[PDB]
RNA sequence: UCUGAGAGUUUGAUCCUGGCUCAGGAUUAACGCUGGCGGCAUGCCUAAUACAUGCAAGUCGAUCGAAAGUAGUAAUACUUUAGAGGCGAACGGGUGAGUAACACGUAUCCAAUCUACCUUAUAAUGGGGGAUAACUAGUUGAAAGACUAGCUAAUACCGCAUAAGAACUUUGGUUCGAAUCAAAGUUGAAAGGACCUGCAAGGGUUCGUUAUUUGAUGAGGGUGCGCCAUAUCAGCUAGUUGGUGGGGUAACGGCCUACCAAGGCAAUGACGUGUAGCUAUGCUGAGAAGUAGAAUAGCCACAAUGGGACUGAGACACGGCCCAUACUCCUACGGGAGGCAGCAGUAGGGAAUUUUUCACAAUGAGCGAAAGCUUGAUGGAGCAAUGCCGCGUGAACGAUGAAGGUCUUUAAGAUUGUAAAGUUCUUUUAUUUGGGAAGAAUGACUUUAGCAGGUAAUGGCUAGAGUUUGACUGUACCAUUUUGAAUAAGUGACGACUAACUAUGUGCCAGCAGUCGCGGUAAUACAUAGGUCGCAAGCGUUAUCCGGAUUU
């Protein structure tokens, strides 16, 4: 195979509607040409007609497509495709050893390319910068290194000036390398090179200074060169940006379009040059979850660690699994130990799904990506080892998808397929966590944005060809009451077993936050003990149901009043049959309360929407009795009902552009309003 | 699926296109002998068939009885 | 049940003394009819032929200790070889590995004769038992291994063990011979395994 | 072999081109199991001589019991 | 004779007529409940539906030219054959759609039939000519593919020499629809590659072919005997029915046809109809008989359905070919494609029917002097108590059995129960130690003694001696290898049929239930606490055939 220093990843590091996956796609087309099949006529250019970008989204998903490029192995993993969201992305970012940040110049108002790059940003791994969206009616190149540090401010040094910048790009002019512009629309072959003339020596001069004086710092050899004036040599320059990349001191803001398909050849040249072998990457850490949580390193060696970040349904030739190599070989053809569920698996064949392709294979070297055809227990995080090296079973690096949906539950075929789609949907997220309702036998779907939840449903419908009807989000709804009068219980027989008589006086006590309490007033032999300890029977049972529709009933007292006394019978049984009457009639009439959580926001938004969300919560009725400071966001300490909380996420966001974002804390539960309350007493 | 199968099938093709020529030639040298009805023709046609007995591609029976049923007209002249 | 937990019930209940005075014994409480709040003369009709076998079966079986499974295998291979049904299978059933070990007087009880055989120390044509289902034969040597030569209960009941006209034991080194059948004279008396004979229809 | 494991028991038959072991069989050769060197086997010097004259030589693993009779000690003469 | 269960069902009661039920082995099982191991064997009946994925017979130079390079200047020592050509390719396995019949069981007619290697061995490997791939060039080409142009080898294509024997003409002889032999006509066998000795010839030496020829091998058509249903199907059948001649698969056969024809089967129900794969093997019962021939051994059938041809000895060929019909990938819409009723495995119905299985270790073939290779056949293994099998959840002493469930309801007691407090002891399954496999220790390969055509020459038969070979398995078995009572329990129901029941609610309500039938003014059949017996790592349940019903 190629050498190790060549097998580096790349995730696509961005989100849709900045045109992700048109991006994606021209990638993958560019670096797996291949014209014995026919193929470069078939996916010759990649543009949009956009109406919708879900389909974008979802069907140019690539989940591991791996390719090799003369000088490396490229494995383009465009997971992500939901707005705004840590897993795909997160494993994205853990499988690659460089990052390609898909950024936008016409529309510079997409929110959610700062956590992106956060996350990016918290293993130094090399980043390139490239914007396709200048070739609209808006765009520009000042636009992009202006949102470049607007939303980031990370410094996005312009190693390549842009000819044609608002709908007419076709041409770069680089610092490392020399000016070049693209005679071919859409499918992309050639960089057509030009060298630097008179009419742009000072205008190629003047960002040439511009990067030396950053360059000249590190290794002050350069600022001494500097002092007498000699130009810092291209390949100190290129060592510079590599270390500014793996350690994120500057990084260079290329320039593309993806409709009329150009600024790609460049592109992967910069990737070849700054993101380089999975040694001189900054390793990513692993936390073991088996006892070994410390920090170890992913250089290529003999020990062997596997971890299916990825898995997919197929009925016929098994579950595709798709693995990312860390560290060694993976042996196939025997029993493969996972150290997760800490046994050995009995497999058949191993594969990779390439671009274009399902190669049957057994070994990819670290680095790389692989895949097993088969495999039906796997988890995203496990790992699979041979020589028995540490563990590195990864789940705290990924976040829940927070904002709940109701799930209602109908027959039993569609609730048993639901039960294994979202078991194996926990094992294409290791935090996709969903919840179950008192008032529901079924799940409750979670989500956050608009995007997010389509994919989620996608990804139910798709490959696991199920779906559902997503209710109105629902509450337990607890149970309290106020103050409820006295009842009586009475049985009376002769016929029967034998004759059994009982007569018993109950009262039923309200209370807000203290549970079940007795409260005894049975003094005077009125009931012998041989009917005391029958009554009592009767009261702990009545906190186990409520009389609307089963919610809990929790923090209520319960009271005996009195009994009755019988010389021929009237025995014990009976007097608990009486009493436990007596506690539900009294639970009955006693027109009860219900318990909701109204939960104090943390509302962190930027000073962009910081009005909008006042007057959003303002709309909501919210406390807002005041706003504390932050960098460039404000938290507003405000309480919003969970009845309005019902896509508040997402009203936000549709009212803020998505960047307006929200932080829930759960609050202790409080007695629901007078609206909320009566429409369930019944 | 097997290799020698296909490789069966070349020589078995081949040999398809000789044992057509081979046959016509037999068939063509017993029509000569049913026209011009002679012992030199049932000869040329015993060579023939012995030939072709003697190469092992169908049995010697057949080439009797088509002699055979040769020399039976051959006795009806 | 193959096993038991309280033997003097079984003994006591079934009206047969599996040990004479050592369970059907004045230990506190001794019993020989039915125990409980049924002890009760069934006037609805419990008594049949089929009762009577069922009883006899569960005496045999329960002084053997041994499951009803290894009951029938003993059958199915004794109809291998023509003869007759009712002796050869009593005379069979006695011949049972745990049977004889305890009939060498090895063991106070068939469930501790049952575990000590289990627990692989008893040795038959060379053989460490380490699941005691050998059916002896006439002049099957059973050797008590190095283990259970030093075993204080064990030890304890092989100086005290049994000799009867149809078996043999050599107590001082740990080993026995079963002699011979019990043909038809050193059978227990109160058990009749004629009647698991009759209880089969489909000879 | 055949049967049950680490029992194995080996049951030889005839061919001529084509038929398995234990099959159609031209006349059963015997019985030898892998583990036991010493053959209970149909083989009594004469239906060896009745395969190899008649054509169709059996299985080629039961050639050294063939060859413990000599049965090739004279049948590569009487061919000859 | 091995051998054979009863009771319950009617009128006030009695009996009779008749019927039903449980009472039995047994699972492709499943199923509740839980669960000890392993051995062991089982494992879509339904779906013959597409089959995705790997896989389901490979071996060949001691047949050849060159390809093709390691060392060599090259020749060449050397690696196999892309290709020509050889065998096995029809093996294997699978299911049984369909097939009810010579397929079968059996003796056969084969007078009509071949069978490659093999086999009984007589005959041969004399001599060539010229191609053809390989190689080379061009062409169409995204590839798929694809045409043209030439050269050359052999074991390659095509004649002849000899050619016993033999095919086959004419005469005689012999013989129960021909057996047998004499005379005599015609007529044809290629092809040599490779190793030691020998100048060569020749001898030894290994392959490939040749005829002749005893059989096997697989099978051909018929074949008496028996071979599912089919009258709430009575007429059916125009090669129908047979003959002369001619042609014909391997051949007799209207196999088929020209000619000549009107008959053939049939109330013992013809024809038609759909089905089952047939025998051995699979259970029940004493028996009568019933229950499958799934898968399997033999035979038989498709091998996605229906044809055609070729090869091969045998195929009109599951995993050859061409095609029509079902399907399909990619694509520039020009185009090419194949079959798990092979193994698995997938989709489904179902209760479920195993690995998307490992080595050919041992066994089969095939072929190669030989090293050997592949088998999804085999041998293993997984797999689900999947079924069977055995195992252990203690024992001993110790009380009037201390606790308590049920009864009593006082009130001990007594059931559980020597279960316990109390004292110890035992360890397969709990648990560790090392020995650690048998199975190769087979075919094959190599030294040799004898034999041995030769032994001038290398080699071959028997054997001495060695080579080497695991799917398993640090498994199996051993030894308290060490501490320990510790490591495992559930089910039915107790009114009878047919063992296991006392009380509590319950007024024919609750709910039980295979038959009788259970509960409407105090419930041992219900529900429960409990005790109880039958069992047991399996327990009960239905499922399925006969006998218990002679009660067809």
């Amino acid at each position: 195979t190629v050498d190790l220093i060549n097998f580096r990843n790349f995730g696509i590091m961005a989100h849709i509607d900045a045109g992700k996956t048109t991006t994606s796609e021209r990638i993958l087309f560019h670096s797996g040409r291949i014209h014995k099949i026919g193929e470069t006529h078939d996916g010759e250019s990649v543009m949009d007609w956009m109406e919708q970008e879900k389909e974008r989204g979802i069907t140019i998903t690539s989940a591991a497509t791996s390719v090799s490029w003369k000088n490396c192995s490229l494995n383009l993993i465009d997971t992500p495709g939901h707005v705004d969201f840590t897993v795909e992305v997160e494993r994205s970012l853990r499988v690659l050893d460089g990052a390609i940040a898909v950024l936008d110049a016409q529309m510079g108002v997409e929110p959610q390319t700062e956590t992106v790059w956060r996350q990016a940003s918290r293993y130094e791994v090399p980043r390139i910068i490239f914007v396709n969206k200048m070739d609209k009616t808006g765009a520009n190149f000042e636009r992009s290194v202006q949102s470049i540090q607007q939303r980031l401010g990370v410094k996005a040094v312009p190693i390549q000036l842009p000819i044609g910048a608002e709908n007419d790009f076709n041409g770069i002019i680089d610092l490392i390398e020399e000016k070049v512009y693209f005679f071919d629309g859409g499918k992309e072959e050639k960089a057509e090179e030009k060298p630097i003339p008179d009419q742009f020596k000072d205008q190629v001069k003047q960002m040439r200074a511009h990067l030396v004086e950053e360059v000249a710092n590190f290794d002050d050899q350069l600022m001494a060169d500097y002092l007498e004036g000699k130009e810092i040599s291209i390949a100190d320059i290129k060592r510079c940006i590599r270390k500014g990349v793996i350690g994120c001191q500057f990084f260079p803001v290329l320039c593309g379009s993806a409709f009329k398909n150009k600024g790609i050849k460049l592109l992967l040249d910069a990737v070849v040059d700054f993101l380089p072998s999975p040694v001189d990457v900054p390793q990513a850490k692993a936390y073991g979850e088996d006892g070994n949580e410390v920090l170890i390193s992913a250089s290529d060696d003999a020990p062997f660690v596997g971890l299916a970040f990825k898995v997919a349904t197929d009925p016929f030739v098994g579950r595709l699994t798709f693995v990312r190599v860390y560290s060694g070989v993976l042996k196939s053809g025997s029993y493969v130990k996972n150290v997760r569920k800490n046994k050995k698996e009995r497999v058949s064949r191993l594969v990779k799904m390439h671009a274009q392709n399902r190669n049957e294979i057994e070994e990819i070297r670290a680095g790389d990506i692989c895949a097993i055809i088969g495999l039906k227990d796997t988890t995203t995080g496990e790992t699979l080892v041979d020589d028995k090296i540490d563990v590195q079973l990864e789940a705290m690096q990924f976040a829940q998808p927070v904002i709940s949906l109701a799930v209602e539950p109908k027959t039993k075929a569609d609730q048993e397929k639901m039960s294994i789609a979202l078991s194996k949907l926990a094992e294409e997220d290791p935090t996709f966590k969903t919840f179950t309702d008192p008032e529901t036998g079924q799940t409750i779907i979670a989500g956050m944005g608009e995007l997010h939840l389509d994919i989620l449903v996608d990804r139910m419908r798709r490959e696991f060809k199920v779906e559902v009807n997503v209710g109105a989000p629902q509450v337990s709804f607890r149970e309290t009451f106020n103050k409820e009068s006295e009842v009586e219980g009475k049985y009376i027989k002769q016929s029967g077993g034998r004759g059994q008589y009982g007569h018993v006086k109950i009262r039923f006590e309200p209370n807000k936050d203290k549970g079940f309490e007795f409260v005894d007033k049975i003094v005077g032999g009125r009931i012998p003990r041989e009917y005391i300890k029958p009554v009592q029977a009767g009261l702990e049972n009545a906190m186990a149901s409520g009389p609307l529709a089963g919610y809990p009933m929790i923090d209520i007292k319960a009271t005996l009043f009195d009994g009755s006394f019988h010389e021929v019978d009237s025995s014990e049984m009976a007097f608990k049959i009486a009493a436990s009457l007596a506690l539900k009639e009294a639970g009955k009439v006693c027109s009860p309360v219900l318990l909701e959580p109204i939960m104090a926001i943390e509302v962190t938004v930027p000073e962009q929407y910081f009005g909008d969300t006042m007057g959003d919560i303002s709309s909501r009725r919210g406390l807002i009795e005041g706003t504390e400071q932050r960098d460039n966001v404000q938290v507003i300490k405000a309480k919003v009902p969970l009845k309005e909380m019902f896509g508040y996420a997402t009203d936000l966001r549709s009212f803020s552009q998505g960047r307006g974002n929200y932080v829930m804390q759960f609050s202790h539960y409080a007695e629901t309003p007078k609206s909320v309350v009566n429409e369930i007493i019944a | 699926n097997i290799k020698s199968n296909e490789k069966r099938l070349r020589q078995n093709i081949k040999r398809n296109l000789n044992n057509k020529g081979q046959k016509t030639k037999l068939k063509t040298n017993v029509k000569n002998f049913h026209k011009e009805i002679n012992l030199d023709n049932l000869g040329n046609v015993y060579s023939q068939a012995d030939r072709l007995a003697r190469k092992g591609i169908i049995s010697t029976n057949r080439a009797r009885r088509l002699k055979s049923r040769n020399v039976a007209v051959l006795n009806k002249t | 049940m193959k096993y038991t937990g309280s033997i003097f019930k079984r003994s006591r209940r079934l009206g047969f003394s599996l040990l004479e005075n050592n369970k059907e014994f004045s230990k506190g409480k001794k019993r020989k009819t039915i125990p409980g709040q049924h002890g009760n003369r069934f006037r609805s009709s419990t008594m049949s032929g089929y009762a009577q076998q069922l009883q006899e079966k569960q005496r045999m079986q329960y002084m053997y200790g041994i499951t009803d499974k290894q009951f029938r295998r003993l059958f199915r291979l004794v109809l291998k070889q023509r003869g007759n049904l009712a002796v050869n299978l009593f005379r069979v059933l006695e011949s049972r590995l745990d049977n004889i070990v305890y009939r060498m007087g090895f063991a106070p009880t068939r469930r501790s004769a049952r575990q000590l055989v289990n627990h692989g120390h008893v040795l038959l044509n060379d053989r460490t038992v380490d699941t005691p289902s050998i059916i002896l034969n006439p002049g099957d040597k059973v050797r008590l291994k190095a283990k259970t030569i030093k075993i204080p209960i064990v030890k304890a009941a092989s100086e005290s063990g049994v000799v009867s006209p149809f078996v043999e034991t050599n107590n001082k080194t740990f080993e026995g011979t079963y002699v011979r059948f019990p043909e038809r004279s050193e059978l227990p008396a109160g058990i009749n395994e004629s009647y698991v004979v009759e209880w089969y229809k489909r000879l | 072999r055949m049967g049950r494991v680490h029992y194995p028991t080996y049951r030889i038959v005839a061919v001529d081109s084509r038929v398995k072991r234990d099959g159609k069989y031209i006349a059963l050769i015997g019985h030898l199991n892998p583990a036991l060197k010493e053959n209970k086997c149909k083989i009594d010097e004469a239906v060896a001589l009745e395969w190899l004259n008649k054509g169709a030589k059996p299985t080629d693993t039961v050639r050294s019991l063939f060859s413990q009779t000599g049965l090739w000690k004279k049948f590569v003469e009487s061919k000859k």
